[PDB]
């Protein structure tokens, strides 16, 4: 007969295996070694604050009840069994937000003659990742996958990281494993740090299953080329078009219309970028701050355009152009910025005098109109030179804050260890 | 239940639901299939999914469950769970959501002579390729394909059910007592056909299925009222640009450009409703794109008219051929006293030059007016002809007069 | 261990997990219920549903699962699969998605004296009646009702689960070390009460969550743009009628406000028992801009009053040229031979035409001054109306605070 | 409980859940059915489906599940799993997007006399034809048909527990008010089973929509924009801004029409009230635009290129006084050439006077047309709005 | 049948589904694996997930499920539930939003020679990287890696049924066309199990998008707006409508760029050429606005404000027309008061006419600039429109 059939009959029927009992004495804990292999970072939804990841979770322990002598079973050195046939530590993801605690596919366990149970199920985990929006789209996020057992406490099992060997020296695997044969790079997020820790909380009581856990952290930087090329550049150019209204004349040039149209474009950008991020109150997004600053600036420019148009369309019959404003806005600022016959012809002379006086009055009217136009143009130039530097400095400051943001050199502030494979800490 | 429990023991004390009810292997289990349509829930165009509510009447014979009324005190029929009896695993092959079997596993009725009858309900989401060429005045052919999931034609055979007169029922049955009319789609035909094909290997066991083809017709009143008529009116507003004056404050280009903008809004509206397939352009899509192109050409024409009208004489010399074309198109549709005299002569010359300037400006304005007059009729003819030609295809898209009975 | 296996065999000999542990008929099973909020996932106002992640804490006694530890090698506690022992049928009564049970099936901890402690996880979606009046400056009172589905008060009596501090602790537990606060909601109060029935429902344990929204997102994204657009709407009245841009500014401000209202509908609740204060503010601003458009049309009508066609009424002159300019600080700048024979005729005539032009221009200037005075009056009126309305709405929103007492 | 454990062991020692729980097969199972509406989760108008949280109380006597309490220490009632006993197969006939039957198998309360009460919960997603004629002031009569699927009236008989659904635990909805509710029992003959009738109980609910949300978020902006339609006729033609107002109003009503279209089902059974109002206001704005173009053409009619017909002068300038605040409207050759120049000055200034006067007449005609059209369009706005809404409004206020 | 019941009782008397079904544990199970694509349900580009309907045909031989037909009434085949027998644990490695392994356990066809055929259906939602470079004229090659999870190549050997996946029963897609399809076998060494290789079969499909939908709904409107951009320069400055046209076109382009941003994944691997065209058109319109502001500013320079630079008169008045074609721009106190007044009239009109000529020169300069810019901008529009698209278009046409 098959040696596998004989071995299964020996382990499970002759010896009467009981999967409900731990493989240890009553006052002894089972040592569970945990590792994580990231096959694919499926997504990070910011509005829902959810990290979807494809991960193979590697669990290992020793079951002395499932040991055999290979010589007695045709030198068989490995056996695949259903996971439901053996005791499991029942490691679950504590950070799930959709309610899926368990692994996706409950594959087989591999058992060896020494009694070592090795399990490597895959899973698609949807974990809760709170999002920092302060530097979007130049932001980096710090998500975590927390694994623990809700069925057993620290008295029953003992979680630990997987131990690997190099030239005979043992070291713990303190990082998320990235198999080149089973890893796919995400097009939007690049992994900067991927440490792994065993956390024990002394605050909670020893009989709480949440006392111990193994946390695999993913510090990931967004690749901002998409948002820079598609969102930021059009919005910034449309915002900086506002400075052109100062160059428009005050008669045909629809200064107010162009300014409010820039405002409408900014409002559309703000409302269609607000949907791409959650509604958290921790901070305002960088793009949101820039859009608010630009909209306030455009509002001020619209008010300035209204005032300039008001000044331009003044008349002698409506306003008086006083000497001090005249000198201020036409001399100083432009400089720094840059008998019977006589009875029959009495109607002739009277008409000529009246016509001449009419034309003189019209000339004075036109000159005052031109002076008001010149004052309006001076105010426009002054407001240009005041507003454009303020618009260019604010934009530069905001986007330099965005660009210079980068993740910390170390995964954990205050911990000098780099959690890199090259810096493996031999035991 | 004494007699019913007696019968249940007598039938199912020895019985294997895994096995076909056949004396020999090379027999075939004939199964009568009927499908009753309670509701046509929807036809998702975006997802290309016909959602329907059906009852699936499956009748067959099981010799192992044969018994006599006399030996059991009058039990004519017995309701058992469907997992206790062998079933033909009839699945909807062309399902899109992954559901193959029926949602609810109703009881099976076992009658005296071994007749088994199963009438479970089902919400089926089948695949229906949507032909979009005449949307919204279109009709669709949505198929429901039923087949055994495991057995082949040499083990499980399909026939249609017969009415009381013996006529075969080759169609989706509709019970007026259990039918609800769909507000958007009218069913016109619903024939049924049993197809049989050869196996993958020559001389092997062939395959069989039952296909029910629903011919359904859209009621386009909603889209006519809410999409087509407003689009036609807002499109026709573009022609009013020709009557606005070609000067400052005329707002000639404003009307045209904003009409184009609203036409794009309507494009997005139809884009929300029609599918994303690329096999053909929808009729409303072609009409929209034609009308956007018409509005863009009218924007161009308004720009040309405004250019021609605002040619001042000082910069633009007078084109004689243009004036000739205008005339063609018109019938179809003492030293101190010497100083004073020189001043007065200067006044006269200045006013004469100004009057000539105004005359040449008026001539250019009249040219613009004539050009606008001609192009208004041109654009009106183009718009009306294109609208009529596009919508006549929708008018003539009637459901074919197939050689089948009505579906009612 | 073998001792644990023998103990488990002994306890579950003739043990029925479907039978309530009542030693005597009429005995009650006392269940202590507590809750630990691991995460407040969300409060969706569209569905009126609070999504939370919790750990229950159920404690009761099963007399059938007691033993002497000294007879079983000192074993004084077991971790048994929850399906193997009787469980109280505790469910979230007010769930919104139809899910009543816990998220994961874990071990129950059984002590040697028969004390059962079960701490299952649960991802719950409870119903919350959203008070929409002060949105987004609102606080919600969302409840989670836990009760036995089947057993009545005479069979299973519930009570609030005491923490290790004791004293009949009545509160949702939150572990401040690991709890991450929601980015949109702040938990003000979180009590826990036992609601017993009148004299028909049964006993239940309600866990309340008073949660205050953090409105920074809506302040930045909605309120400030509305204030800026409203300021522009005020400033339309300072624009000259000669610029020909009042209609554009006002109506496009109205368009921007309409865009904000439409793109805010994604976020607001869709109930109809009240109106959000933000929606009230938007409606007030829209009505104000509509009146701004109306009065800008009136001002433009007055400004372009043709003098020869319209005689100014004497009362209009007194009110808008003499009385109101004093109060509005708008002081008008002004305080108020054959050949020779026919040449004389022409000169006297030219003087006559110029004099007539003075008369008509004086009347036009009077009409335009009346228009300017009306414009300034409307500017001041709109400033007052905007400031008062905005202040009233903002003070109404700001002084809405969460209660200091969970149960007034 | 040892007594209850022994009882449960005894009762299911030999129990068949396949057969109906009657002593004699010739009698039917009497079942009492009662619906309890806990919550009205949703009324999806576009898909025409109503989601309701319900409890489906079912009461019936089981012949083989009786016992004497004296033999079991006085136990008179127990709770047992429902999956292990015979149950009625109640199916929702008009299911649309959910389960046909119960899927949550909660415990049954079993009495010593064999009486079973089973009150499972359900989330019924039932088809519901949506009458849009009076939307958003519409009333929807929805229904839930529940019946035993495979059991006819001769083998299982279902009876309503009460004439009305149980609403004592109904959570009040923020969008609908249930005006009336009533359960009707029906005996129905189907073509599949023509011999025997099948029983059903249809629970219907008449729901009145609360229209405040749609009034505030939809109707009021449309009223505001339709009110601005007639104001184009009070704008002067010299402002050069009439088309701005009219076209902006048209674009706003277009985006609103997009919203209203996406807010209703695509059924062709009726035209909605709000859709009728939308089309009315759109035709109103289009007519306003057409007549405004006519007015602008009238205003800018060059008198040199256009002669004033006598009939229009009679109709507008002469006729139509209304409020007439209007007016209705020696000897050198060089000296010789200078005199000729002054003559040209006078003659040209006459010619300009006459041309300006004729253009003035055209402007006055346009001004009177605008004044008439303003009143006409304002009156038409109020009349149309009332003629649309007031019928349903007084119908609701009068009932 | 009775013989078939006896056979099924015999086969599963001491059967163990845990054991690999071979005579000796030292030999491997030979499994033939084939994929049948029934329908390409969806290609979600934003989420980068392809949903497909498939049948995963698996054939092998079970050593312990053989029988002699003569001993069982000539039964040469039976249908057995797949849950009762050993099966290969095929898993889709690149699973995104679906099941790693088969969950719908249909029956297996078992021959008398032990040959098992099992053809379960599945809905595979696999990760499919989206090369957005040529969207909507894009081609997507993406794949389904399928392999035994827990069994290495030494204990279970999987072989492809054929080089190509089975497309005989494939429902043709309305949005994609499969150009190439191929299954490749791979022996992969994983870090978890260095000692032994694991086998997989990767079935890759190359799909060409049918771009008619995006052509009609996106490209053509954008082309129309890009064409409309250039007409601003032919529009005169005296109409007061250059800015309205320019800004309206720009706003429409904001709307279109923001809808095409939603139709593409947010990855940074590459930038789409439709995005490149949209930003080209963006900078195109923005430069048009800037230069038209310059032209409008030039149109109203007057001797009151600015004097004419010599180079402006050198270039735009004489040099450019070389290519253009235009007009190249008894005394008494009262008596003596009248004479001096007439003098004043003469000087005032002469100065006014001179300033009017200067303004007309500036208008001429703006005019010639407008035509130069019209030619340049239209040519740039045509060149850019051809440059962005012609590469991919001629590549596909030649392919």
């Amino acid at each position: 007969l098959n040696e596998e059939e004989r071995l299964i009959r020996h382990l499970f029927e002759e010896k009467a295996y009981n999967k409900e009992l731990r493989p240890a004495a009553h006052k002894e804990s089972v040592e569970i070694s945990l590792a994580l292999t990231l096959s694919n970072l499926i997504s990070l939804k910011e509005v829902e604050e959810t990290l979807t990841t494809n991960v193979w979770i590697e669990q290992g322990w020793t079951d002395s009840r499932l040991q055999w002598d290979a010589e007695d079973f045709g030198n068989i050195s490995v056996l695949r069994l259903p996971a439901d046939m053996v005791w499991l530590p029942e490691i679950v993801l504590e950070n799930n937000n959709d309610g899926s605690f368990q692994i996706s596919y409950s594959c087989n366990v591999l058992i060896y003659p020494s009694g070592s149970v090795y399990w490597l199920p895959p899973a698609i985990f949807r974990s809760s990742c709170p999002i920092s929006v302060t530097y979007f789209p130049f932001d980096w996020q710090n998500c975590s996958l927390k694994f623990s057992s809700l069925k057993y406490t620290t008295k029953e099992i003992t979680l630990s990281l997987k131990q690997a060997e190099e030239d005979g020296r043992s070291y713990p695997v303190e990082w998320i494993i990235i198999d080149p044969e089973g890893f796919t790079e995400n097009g939007e997020w690049e992994i900067v740090h991927r440490p792994a820790r065993v956390n024990v909380d002394p605050s909670v009581p020893l009989d709480s299953p949440n006392r111990q856990d193994v946390t695999f952290y993913l510090i990931i930087r967004r690749k901002p080329l998409f948002y820079v090329i598609n969102i930021l550049v059009p919005c910034v150019l449309i915002s900086f078009m506002i400075n052109l209204v100062f160059y428009l004349p005050a008669d045909c040039g629809e200064k107010t219309s162009m300014a409010i149209s820039v405002l409408l474009a900014q409002s559309v950008f703000l409302l269609l970028i607000s949907k791409r991020l959650p509604a958290t109150s921790m901070a305002i997004p960088l793009i949101g701050k820039f859009l608010l600053f630009g909209m306030v600036l455009v509002t001020m420019v619209v008010v300035i355009c209204v005032i300039v148009l008001n000044i331009h369309f003044r008349t002698p019959s409506t306003h008086v152009l006083s000497e001090p404003v005249k000198k201020l806005f036409l001399e100083t600022l432009p400089e720094i910025l840059h008998q019977e016959l006589f009875s029959e012809l009495k109607p002739a002379v009277d008409g000529a005098n009246f016509i001449v006086n009419h034309m003189k009055d019209q000339n004075n009217y036109n000159e005052e109109k031109d002076c008001w136009n010149r004052v309006a143009r001076t105010v426009d130039r002054l407001c240009l030179f005041v507003v454009t530097p303020i618009m260019v400095v604010g934009t530069a400051w905001i986007f330099l804050q965005g660009a210079y943001n980068q993740p910390p050199p170390q995964p954990f502030p205050g911990d000098p260890f780099s959690y890199l494979e090259k810096d493996k800490r031999f035991i | 239940k004494n007699e019913e429990l007696r019968l249940y023991h007598y039938l199912f004390d020895t019985y294997d639901p895994g096995r076909r009810p056949v004396q020999e292997p090379e027999d075939t289990v004939t199964i009568s299939l009927k499908v009753t349509l309670t509701n046509l829930i929807s036809l998702n165009e975006k997802e290309e999914t016909l959602t329907t509510s059906v009852w699936i009447g499956i009748d067959w014979q099981d010799y192992r469950l044969n018994y006599s009324k006399g030996d059991f005190g009058g039990v004519e029929t017995l309701r058992v769970p469907s997992e206790l009896v062998w079933l033909p695993e009839i699945v909807l092959e062309n399902n899109i959501d992954g559901q193959f079997g029926v949602a609810y596993e109703a009881n099976v009725l076992v009658s005296e002579g071994g007749y088994l009858s199963w009438l479970p309900p089902a919400i089926y989401r089948s695949t229906c390729a949507v032909e979009v060429t005449y949307f919204p005045f279109d009709w669709q052919n949505c198929s429901l394909v039923f087949r055994s999931q495991t057995y082949n034609a040499e083990e499980v055979e399909f026939v249609f059910a017969v009415d009381d007169e013996g006529k075969t029922i080759s169609k989706i049955d509709i019970d007026t007592e259990a039918y609800t009319e769909n507000g958007e789609w009218a069913i016109d035909f619903c024939p049924g056909v049993i197809r049989r094909h050869d196996g993958d290997s020559a001389g092997g066991p062939g395959e069989t299925d039952v296909i029910y083809s629903l011919i359904i017709r859209r009621k386009p009143l909603f889209y006519v009222i809410n999409i087509i008529v407003p689009c036609v009116l807002i499109s026709g507003l573009v022609l009013l640009a020709y009557f606005l004056p070609a000067q400052a404050g005329g707002q000639k280009c404003t009307v045209s450009i904003n009409v184009l903008l609203a036409q794009t809004v309507f494009l997005f509206l139809i884009a929300q409703k029609t599918p994303e397939t690329s096999l053909s352009v929808p009729l409303l899509g072609r009409y929209l794109i034609f009308v956007m192109v018409v509005a863009t050409l009218i924007v161009m024409n308004c720009v040309i008219v405004l250019n021609v009208s605002l040619r001042t004489p000082t910069t633009h010399a007078m084109s004689p051929r243009l004036r000739y074309v205008l005339l063609e198109l018109l019938p179809q549709l003492a030293p101190e006293i010497r100083c004073c005299v020189d001043a007065v002569n200067f006044v006269a010359s200045s006013t004469r030059d100004q009057e000539a300037t105004g005359e040449e400006v008026s001539d250019w304005v009249r040219m613009g007016k004539a050009l606008d007059s001609i192009c208004f009729w041109a654009a009106l003819v183009l718009f009306l002809v294109g609208s009529s030609l596009i919508f006549l295809g929708a008018y003539f898209n009637r459901v074919p007069q197939l050689p089948y009975p009505p579906c009612m | 261990s073998e001792a644990e296996g023998r103990l488990r065999e002994k306890l579950f000999s003739g043990y029925d997990s479907t039978v309530r542990p009542a030693r005597e008929v009429g005995d009650r099973v006392w269940v202590s219920i507590g809750l630990t909020l691991a995460q407040l996932i969300s409060l969706n106002e569209k569905d009126e549903e609070m999504s939370t992640k919790v750990y229950l804490d159920l404690e009761w006694t099963d007399y059938r699962l007691s033993w002497d530890p000294e007879e079983h090698e000192g074993i004084d506690s077991l971790r048994i699969s929850a399906e193997s022992v009787w469980l109280p049928d505790v469910v979230l009564l007010n769930n919104n998605d139809g899910n009543f049970d816990v998220a994961l099936d874990i071990n129950v901890v059984v002590s040697s004296d028969g004390s059962m402690r079960w701490q299952p996880p649960g991802i719950y979606r409870s119903s919350c009646s959203i008070q929409v009046t002060y949105f987004p400056f609102d606080w919600q009172n969302c409840t989670m009702v836990f009760s036995s589905y089947s057993y009545d008060s005479s069979e299973v009596s519930l009570q609030t689960g005491l923490s290790p501090e004791g004293q009949e602790r009545q509160e949702v537990y939150i572990h401040e070390g690991t709890f991450i606060e929601n980015g949109q909601w702040e938990i003000i109060h979180k009590p826990s009460r036992l609601i017993q029935p009148s004299v028909g429902r049964r006993e239940e344990v309600t866990f309340y969550l008073i949660i205050r929204r953090k409105p920074l997102f809506y302040l930045v994204n909605v309120i400030a743009p509305c204030i800026l657009i409203t300021l522009l709407a005020i400033f339309v009245f300072y624009l000259p009628p000669d610029a020909g841009e009042k209609m554009g500014l006002s109506i496009f401000a109205l368009l921007t406000l309409t865009v904000f209202l439409l793109l805010l509908a994604d976020k607001v609740p869709e109930t109809s028992l009240s109106v959000p204060i933000i929606i009230k503010y938007l409606m007030f601003t829209m009505v104000l801009v509509t009146f701004s458009v109306i009065l800008s049309v009136v001002v433009l009508n007055l400004h372009h009053r043709s003098p020869h066609t319209h005689q100014m009424p004497l009362w209009v002159r007194q009110i808008f040229i003499h009385k109101l300019p004093l109060y509005l600080g708008l002081k008008r700048p002004k305080p108020e031979p054959p050949e020779l024979r026919e040449v004389v005729s022409s000169i006297s005539y030219i003087a006559r035409q110029l004099q007539e032009q003075e008369d008509h221009d004086v009347l036009k200037e009077d009409w335009q001054f009346v228009a300017m005075v009306v414009d300034r009056l409307f500017l001041w009126t709109f400033i007052i109306f905007t400031s008062v309305g905005t202040l009233v709405i903002f003070l109404d929103a700001t002084y809405h605070l969460p209660p200091a007492d969970p149960f007034p | 409980s040892e007594h209850e454990t022994r009882l449960v062991a005894k009762l299911f020692e030999d129990y068949n859940s396949v057969v109906r729980p009657v002593e004699d097969h010739r009698q039917a199972v009497e079942v009492t059915v009662g619906l309890q509406l806990i919550q009205l989760i949703n009324v999806d108008e576009v898909n025409q489906i109503v989601t309701t949280n319900v409890r489906l109380k079912q009461q019936w006597v089981d012949y083989n599940l009786k016992w004497n309490p004296d033999d079991y220490g006085g136990v008179k009632k127990i709770h047992i799993p429902s999956e292990k006993i015979w149950r009625p197969d109640l199916v929702l006939y008009n299911n649309a997007d959910g389960d046909f039957a119960i899927v949550k198998f909660t415990k049954v309360l079993l009495d010593y006399t064999g009486h079973i009460t089973w009150t499972p919960p359900a989330i019924f997603k039932s088809y519901c034809e949506i009458i849009v004629t009076h939307f958003p002031f519409d009333e929807q009569n929805c229904s839930m048909k529940l019946g035993t699927w495979t059991y006819d009236g001769s083998v299982v008989v279902i009876n309503p527990e009460s004439d009305q659904p149980d609403l004592s635990n109904f959570m009040e909805s923020g969008e609908w008010v249930i005006k009336e509710s009533r359960g009707w029992k029906h005996w129905v003959f189907y073509a599949c089973c023509p011999s025997t009738p099948y029983l059903d109980i249809t629970y219907h609910f008449v729901m009145q929509r609360l229209p405040l949300y749609f009034i505030v978020n939809v109707i009021i902006p449309c009223l505001l924009f339709s009110f601005l339609t007639g104001l184009v006729f009070y704008l002067p033609t010299d402002s050069g801004e009439k088309m701005t107002l009219s076209i902006s109003v048209l674009l706003s009503l277009t985006v609103f029409l997009l919203v209203i279209v996406e807010l209703i089902p695509s059924t062709s059974s009726a035209v909605p009230l709000i859709g009728k109002y939308m089309l009315f206001t759109m035709v109103f704005v289009i007519a306003s635009i057409i007549i405004t173009v006519i007015v602008i053409n009238t205003h800018h009619r060059s008198p040199s290129t256009h002669v004033m017909p006598e009939w229009v002068r009679k109709v507008f300038i002469d006729t139509i006084p209304n409020i007439m605040f209007f007016s209705t409207m020696i000897k050198h050759p060089e000296v010789k050439s200078a005199i000729e120049g002054i003559k040209y000055i006078a003659e040209t200034m006459k010619s300009d006077q006459e041309s300006n006067n004729a253009a003035e007449e055209w402007k006055y005609v346009a001004m009177v047309m605008d004044h008439i059209l303003l009143a006409v369009f304002m009156l038409v706005c109020i009349i149309g709005t009332l003629a649309v809404f007031a019928g349903r409004l007084i119908e609701l206020n009068q009932q």
